[PDB]
């Protein structure tokens, strides 16, 4: 089968996102971007699958500014057959939609046969942790969400999900659509000969309109401000001094 | 109006969580409760209990066991016709089948609202908290999950309104296997007034005892990072951050915790946050009302002596 993996470019995970002082959003003008944690994730699980002759192709998408390749090209880099880049955004600041990133992947799956769809948990910028289930949605398939093990066997899968609580395996049709959690697996670092390896592989650049999908905005946003800065703080001496304040 | 889905477990109704999400939501509406589930009576029965509960509707059918995200998104989307704001507290059930419900009536979905200011402005948390965002829905239905940590569970004393049934319909996609529940016999950390988190500084699975006595001693949650669950010091359901759960009781003592940015943002907004950790220069000292530099291992049992 092949299976389709999303990834997206944002702020490195590590990094402070900084408010402009006037709620036009977070300033990303210069800040170092990296591919969203969840979706290496992704990648790593579609290439174990692969590892095991379950998957023949593994095609990588992202959405968004034409920088976004460079996050492609990293996934090609990790074993990724080949890539695609719906360009939807002109600068960086314009995050589309999880509606519209469903809308955009359910046509690239339609479009090029996969069965299965691999997507992070959440992109670690919007916080959404919605499209892979917005994606099963519109393309009317099951869905395994927050998997930690993904028992892929036949025409079915048993995926064990990461829920409140504890545990929860569930068992979904193939053609379904799959989230990982951050417990998943431990993704593997592209080496150097790889990652130039990988920039002989297929990128195709393509446009949301050449899908007939409407990136607009259902949620405008008015402003973005910074959170309550909370107030100083002391550091005490001893443990008494601690319990005595109160 | 306001259809809810209510928080119920194994047949047993999460009062907090579902009274924290009525509670952020009754200011837009008449609120009705919806609990689906194989065994959802006795948690209707609570639910219509809950102050500002107009009405309470009941889906008791074994095809919603575990509310597998295929068979009650369809439920919600069925009843949604006479309701233009559909919500639920931001839990993993809800995280699960919330976005799936949004999709089929083709509306975004508005994640973890930490506040509601009208019928169409909501306020959420982005970038792991670091910004606050306020977004105006051009949807025709409004579809959302509540960030339960940031309201307060009104309720016990209601009105007990009607109780009815609902219908279904069945997408055979899925089917659940097996569960593996975390013995939890504390204060469910997202309800918790005190909790007490462990990190990577603790060293061992044993060694975290001596953090879960601090805690009975202060009747507070345990709580861990993800070093402590990776190296399993903890089941990873006592996880906080955004991860996992994102709480905020009045005291949160943070100790043997760095306080990486993924760590903050379930617990930021804690009234007050006591940290102990080795490391001065901890990213935690900066967010810590009280902090004290010293040795978990002879401070903690220190702490739990003189309290
Ligand atoms: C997308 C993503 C999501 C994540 N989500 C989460 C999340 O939800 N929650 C979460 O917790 N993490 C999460 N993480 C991990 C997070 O980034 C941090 O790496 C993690 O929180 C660090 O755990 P720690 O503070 O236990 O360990 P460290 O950062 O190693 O800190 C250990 C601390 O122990 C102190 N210490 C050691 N020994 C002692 C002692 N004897 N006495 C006192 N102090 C001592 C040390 O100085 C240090 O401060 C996520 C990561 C990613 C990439
Ligand atoms: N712009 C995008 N490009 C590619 N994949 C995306 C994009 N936005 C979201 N995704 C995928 O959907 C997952 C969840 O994102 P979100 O729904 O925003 O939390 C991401 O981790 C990716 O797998």
């Amino acid at each position: 089968m092949k299976v389709l993996v999303p990834v997206k470019r944002l702020i490195d995970y590590n990094v402070k996102a900084r408010v402009k002082s006037d709620g036009s959003g977070v300033d990303l003008a210069n800040v170092k971007m990296s591919m969203n944690p969840f979706d290496e994730i992704a990648v790593e699980e579609a290439i174990r699958l692969k590892e095991k002759g379950q998957a023949e192709e593994i095609i990588a998408v992202s959405i968004g500014v034409k920088q976004a390749a460079e996050t492609l090209r990293t996934a090609l880099a990790m074993g990724a057959d080949r890539a695609i880049l719906v360009v939807a955004a002109d600068d960086v600041q314009q995050d589309i939609e999880p509606l519209a990133v469903a809308k955009i992947l359910a046509a690239v799956a339609r479009a090029e046969g996969t069965e299965l769809i691999i997507a992070g948990k959440q992109a670690i910028d919007n916080d959404m942790n919605a499209t892979g289930q917005m994606l099963a949605a519109i393309l009317g398939w099951a869905q395994a969400t927050f998997a930690s093990k993904v028992e892929i066997e036949g025409a079915k899968a048993k995926v064990t999900r990461e829920v409140d609580g504890g545990l929860q395996t569930i068992a979904v049709s193939l053609p379904a659509v799959v989230t990982a959690d951050l417990r998943l697996n431990e993704p593997r670092y592209a080496s150097l000969p790889n990652i130039m390896k990988a920039k002989k592989k297929p990128l195709d650049e393509k446009t949301a309109a050449d899908y007939g999908v409407d990136v607009a905005p259902r949620l405008e946003v008015v402003s973005v401000r910074e959170p309550e800065g909370r107030k100083a703080g002391i550091k005490v001496g001893s443990v008494d001094e601690l319990v005595g304040k109160l | 109006a306001v259809l809810l889905l209510g928080e119920v477990t194994n047949g047993a109704l999460n009062r907090d969580a579902t009274a924290k999400a009525v509670a952020a939501v009754k200011a837009l509406g008449d609120v009705t409760v919806l609990c689906a589930g194989a065994s959802a009576k006795a948690a209707a029965e609570e639910a219509a209990k809950i102050a500002g509960v107009a009405k309470v509707l009941v889906a008791e059918d074994a095809l919603y066991g575990h509310r597998l995200a295929e068979p009650t998104a369809a439920l919600i989307v069925g009843l949604a016709g006479d309701y233009s704001h559909i919500a639920a507290p931001a839990t993993t059930d809800a995280k699960n089948v919330m976005p799936r419900v949004a999709a089929l009536l083709d509306v975004m979905v508005l994640s973890d609202v930490s506040a509601i200011l009208d019928a169409d402005t909501f306020e959420r948390p982005i970038y792991a908290g670091n910004a606050i965002q306020v977004v105006k829905s051009k949807d025709a239905k409004k579809v959302f999950t509540i960030r339960t940590a940031s309201f307060d569970a009104a309720g016990e004393g209601g009105t007990a309104p009607v109780t009815e049934t609902a219908a279904a319909a069945d997408p055979g996609l899925s089917s659940w296997v097996a569960d593996e529940v975390a013995e939890s016999d504390r204060p469910e950390l997202t309800s918790a007034r005190r909790v007490v988190s462990g990190g990577r500084g603790l060293g061992s699975k044993e060694s975290f005892a001596i953090i879960e006595e601090l805690a009975d001693k202060l009747g507070a949650a345990v709580g861990a990072s993800r070093a402590a669950v990776d190296s399993g010091y903890a089941p990873n359901d006592w996880q906080v951050g955004q991860t996992g759960k994102v709480v905020a009781p009045e005291l949160y003592v943070a100790v043997g915790i760095s306080g990486a940015i993924q760590h903050l943002a379930g617990m930021k907004d804690s009234k007050v946050i006591v940290a102990i950790n080795k490391d001065e220069e901890a990213p935690i000292f900066q967010i810590a009302d009280y902090g004290l530099v010293g040795d978990l291992f002879s401070v903690v049992p220190e702490l739990t002596g003189k309290l």
